[PDB]
């Protein structure tokens, strides 16, 4: 879901994630 | 520090941050890493939270968020996060495969958003995301 001034970035998520 | 980049650390944020209260607690922390597959225990969460708790008052803020993922940008913890992502283990990880995690995770997402975050990995152009690409993202 489009949120304004939010992004989801893959490579963020890949960081989070482990 | 670019005004996406800015939109993508916010939403990262939200991603931990459940409650939306501003602030991710060691339980929001457990929460997310379980829905990953991982199992992290308490001293676990707090030695990450302690990290960079900057202020001492026990959870992260936004800029103590920033700093983490800041800290966190070898092969083994590489080949474990493409592993929760390729699920079937075939070395891609589809469009199904990346929904399937971000719907763990509690986020929605339209076909557009998913597709969208493929085609930001995807160098060959496949459609999908193979350990190399995903090596090019993290790295
Ligand atoms: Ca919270
Ligand atoms: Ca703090
Ligand atoms: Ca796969
Ligand atoms: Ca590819």
């Amino acid at each position: 879901k489009k949120r304004f001034s939010f992004k989801k970035s893959f490579k963020l998520s890949g960081f989070s994630f482990k | 520090l670019t005004e996406e980049q800015i939109a993508e650390f916010k939403e990262a944020f939200s991603l931990f941050d459940k409650d939306g209260d501003g602030t991710i607690t060691t339980k929001e922390l457990g929460t997310v890493m379980r829905s990953l597959g991982q199992n992290p225990t308490e001293a676990e969460l707090q030695d990450m939270i302690n990290e960079v708790d900057a202020d001492g008052n026990g959870t992260i803020d936004f800029p103590e968020f920033l700093t983490m993922m800041a800290r966190k940008m070898s092969e083994e913890e590489i080949r474990e996060a493409f592993r929760v992502f390729d699920k079937d283990g075939n070395g891609y990880i589809s469009a199904a495969e990346l929904r399937h995690v971000m719907t763990n995770l509690g986020e929605k997402l339209t076909d557009e958003e998913v597709d969208e975050m493929i085609r930001e990995a995807d160098i060959d152009g496949d459609g999908q995301v193979n350990y190399e690409e995903f090596v090019q993202m993290m790295t």
